[PDB]
RNA sequence: CAUGAGGUGGCAAGAAAUGGGCUACAUUUUCUACCCCAGAAACGAUAGCCCUUAUGAAAUAAGGGUCGAAGGUGGAUUUAG
């Protein structure tokens, strides 16, 4: 409905005046999406999809099928450690680093 | 429309690194053990040596941002100790006071 | 570059070269 | 144009309307005849109609003392009191356990990613669980540099993932399986 | 002789602003800073950036308003806004002033994803403060 | 101690990190995998900003009237005369 | 106006502390002031103390090219402030931020909010 | 169609002279404890040599063995407080 939409914007129009005052231009600001949303979280958004802290953490599950007892394993444990240890890469990456590594254990 | 030659050089090999970084990572990890074979090491050293230079993270040298130049350079700012001491001066960075001491 | 660049005057006075 | 809104300005006046919102110092607006510089040898400090120097501080034309009362007092809404937990900390340690403390940094510029902010500690007092007999003897055992022997303060730090609220949840979670661990002894554990 | 900021004594001809004739040496005690932001308070981040933006600006300022500096310029940032005074000179209409401002306003909000809202300060001539 | 160890062995279980036993060289794939790459920092890829974008648009804004580059113009100028004269 | 009140349990801060980060001297104060001002008005017990002055101090030389011994060095301080608050709602807590947080002086002026929280256990 | 640009490899080793450092040449010392009531000894520490470790695509640093120089308080002169 285009026409819906014209008429809205019209009624926006309508309704608008000019800015007043600093504090309404703040206002303006941060509904738009400009300012940020006091007080602070350093967050806002980065979300990872719901991650939940095991996902990032315990690789138990995404360590996948291979022999559980050669130096191999280790290596893949130790791996999946380091990978818990870190922040900075997403749930994502981890997971292709993985898959990386299997797929080279397979070449070989 | 970098400052030289140098810079422009500089910059390629940062943006090759960025491309090519996580796959070095999983080489050095495959490489540096005790864990695991040795042929495998030295496959992996072998691809290693393979991949392109530039991509390498130790050819990334640190330069001034405005006047190309290596040495002298903070890496807190990231300029030289001249063009540094030019803003200092007039007063264009926060904070930076003389040591009067 | 454009950081390499600076104001007018300061080029000016390097033409001149009068202050041996 | 004159030296508006100055000359015309009155004695006993709604100030916090002329300077509402924090802004820099518009000489034109202010009727006050600040001198700010250093003097000339001979001279005056500098006048207030075009100094870079007054420009420069950072000020507070905003929020004078009545304002901020103002302010107070429009925001006594939003504001629901705290009830009578009491004061010195032992009622609150009675009545709640545990001490989260996760901080958050304000920095300026476009960006508000700051990695620091995301770290969380865990500070709980060993004797305010007050459900550990054997556990205790374990506990300890289990959780190397923390636990400070002066004060029974067990301190889990979670580093780990990105979010805040998620290194807090493993916190718990890490705290829990923790306890249940020290409570539910294992075969081997004779051998001391 | 050290010479840095400290502009010279050739007569008693040479006009000088407060800012322009103060030499390094006064930064904090006869002199203030111009730019003002958190990153190079300690511990703490994203100084670097700040600096080459700040360098930038300034030349902007000049490029587009030409003969209407009287003095450099004043950089704040609060949060997510990068204020700037500007001491500027009755030279033009005030029309094409506010033409220029909105512009500079806009472009620069494009480019660094951060509302400005610049404030001038028109003086008729440049505010001497030693005829050195 | 064996007791010891095995109360480190559950700590380390507990706290996610290495569980079975090791070397300092193996620690080092582990504190990669903690750590970004050097190369993916952003202090390292983004360490020269933009450059290009800054001169090329400051070019365009004097192309429009709307910015002068004082130092370019001079510059322009110089060729100007060059050319009138020798050249 | 319009604040809402929702069923859920508000969230409990204990000892909120504040450390504010700031080049000069006297502006901190003004500001410390100013949160004093705040906090009292609001109904909230709080106390201050300044911890000492960090100044990171460095060197270069004096010239471009050669003259070694002639150098200068500069030094960038900063000054603290603490601004920790005794016992309040969370909400409460989150509007002082707020008032706080936006109208803080600019770039001189940096606070680091350190909340302090209790819950049950589990 | 080169004093411009990009790639591969390389370039630095001393017959010597001289400047400024470090370390000694020992008993006010050397080693061990302790960081100042002790007990032993009658040095010096490179140069290499091998062996690890760190770094890093790739060996410069760090440690361990081995060895164990000259030097046995310095001339005219001169440096700092
Ligand atoms: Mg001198």
């Amino acid at each position: 409905s285009l026409w819906d939409v014209e008429f809205a914007k019209q009624l926006a129009t309508v309704n608008e005046q000019p800015l007043q005052n600093g504090f309404e231009e703040l206002i303006q600001w941060t509904k738009e999406g400009k300012l940020w949303e006091f007080p602070i979280n350093n967050e806002a958004g980065f979300d990872d999809d719901g991650s939940e802290f095991h996902e990032h953490i315990f690789l138990e599950k995404h360590l996948e099928s291979f022999p559980k007892q050669g130096p191999i394993r280790h290596f893949m444990e130790l791996v999946t450690c380091g990978l818990s240890k870190n922040p900075y890469l997403s749930v994502k990456q981890k997971v292709e680093h993985i898959e990386w590594f299997r797929n080279y254990f397979n070449e070989k | 429309h970098y400052v030289d030659w140098r810079m422009w050089r500089d910059v390629k090999r940062r943006k090759m690194a960025y491309e090519y970084a996580d796959e070095r990572l999983r080489i050095n990890s495959l490489r540096k053990n005790t864990i695991l074979p040795k042929i495998l090491q030295d496959v992996a050293d072998e691809e290693i040596a393979a991949l392109p230079r530039d991509s390498c993270p130790v050819r990334i040298r640190n330069r001034c941002v405005m006047t190309s130049r290596p040495r002298g350079v903070k890496r807190r700012w990231r300029l030289s100790r001249i063009v540094f001491r030019h803003l200092a001066d007039h007063g264009q960075l926060s904070g930076i006071q003389r040591a009067t001491w | 570059s454009f950081f390499t660049k600076l104001t007018a005057d300061e080029l000016w006075k390097g033409a001149l070269a009068e202050t041996g | 144009a004159l030296p508006p809104r100055t000359e015309k300005m009155a004695v006993d006046q709604d100030w916090p309307s002329v300077y509402p919102v924090a802004a820099p110092f518009k000489p034109s607006a202010v009727p006050l005849p600040v001198r700010m510089g250093y003097p000339v040898k001979k001279g005056v400090p500098m006048a207030k109609e075009g100094n870079l120097e007054l420009l420069k501080i950072p000020n507070f034309l905003h929020l004078t003392p009545v304002a901020i009362k103002k302010h107070c007092e429009a925001l006594k809404d939003f504001c629901t009191e705290w009830p009578a937990a009491l004061d010195s900390d032992e009622k609150c340690e009675k009545h709640f356990p545990i001490e989260i403390d996760s901080t958050d940094y304000v920095s300026s510029g476009p960006s508000v990613r700051n990695p620091r902010a995301r770290v969380v500690v865990l500070r709980v007092k060993l004797s305010s669980l007050n459900l550990d007999d054997h556990a205790k003897k374990k506990l300890i055992k289990l959780v190397g540099e923390r636990y400070c022997k002066t004060t029974d303060v067990l301190t889990i730090k979670t580093d780990r993932c990105p979010l805040r609220r998620q290194n807090y949840d493993y916190a718990v979670y890490l705290l829990t399986v923790l306890y249940h661990e020290s409570w539910n002894t294992e075969e081997w554990e004779k051998s001391k | 002789k050290n010479r840095a900021a400290r502009v010279r004594v050739s007569k008693g001809d040479k006009p000088v602003t407060y800012e322009e004739a103060h030499a390094p040496h006064y930064i904090a005690h006869r002199k203030g800073w111009l730019s003002l932001h958190t990153g190079n308070l300690d511990g703490e981040d994203h100084a670097a950036e700040r600096t080459v933006e700040d360098v930038f600006l300034r030349k902007f300022m000049w490029g587009t308003f030409p003969g209407c500096l009287a003095d450099q310029l004043v950089l704040k940032r609060r949060g997510n806004q990068l204020e700037i005074c500007a001491v500027v000179l009755r030279q033009l209409s005030p029309h094409k002033y506010y033409f220029l401002v909105g512009y500079s306003e806009t472009l620069l909000s494009y480019f660094y994803k951060c509302p400005v809202r610049l404030h001038l300060q028109t003086v008729p001539s440049k505010v001497v403060y030693k005829y050195l | 101690s064996e007791y010891a160890f095995r109360m480190s062995r559950l700590s380390a279980r507990l706290f996610g990190e290495v569980t079975r036993p090791t070397n300092s060289k193996s620690m080092k794939v582990v504190k990669l995998f903690s750590e970004l790459p050097l190369a993916k920092k952003k202090e390292t890829y983004d360490w020269y900003p933009n450059h290009h974008t800054y001169a090329e648009l400051m070019q365009t804004l004097r192309f429009l009237g709307l910015y002068r580059d004082e130092h370019q113009d001079f510059m322009d100028e110089q060729k100007r005369l060059k050319k009138l004269r020798g050249k | 106006p319009v604040v809402t009140i929702s069923d859920e349990p508000d969230i409990l801060y204990k000892r909120l502390s504040v450390l504010v980060k700031g080049h000069d001297k006297a502006v901190l104060d003004s500001y410390e002031y100013f949160a004093v001002l705040a906090a009292k008005e609001l109904g909230i017990s709080i106390k201050v103390h300044e911890p000492p002055r960090k100044i990171e101090r460095f060197t270069l030389l004096q010239s471009v090219h050669i003259y070694k011994k002639h150098r200068v060095q500069y030094e960038m301080r900063t000054l603290y402030r603490c601004l920790e608050l005794e016992h309040l709602t969370g909400s409460t807590a989150d509007v002082y931020l707020e008032y706080i947080q936006r109208n803080l002086p600019e770039g001189v002026a940096m606070e680091v909010t350190k909340t302090q929280l209790e819950q049950l256990p589990e």
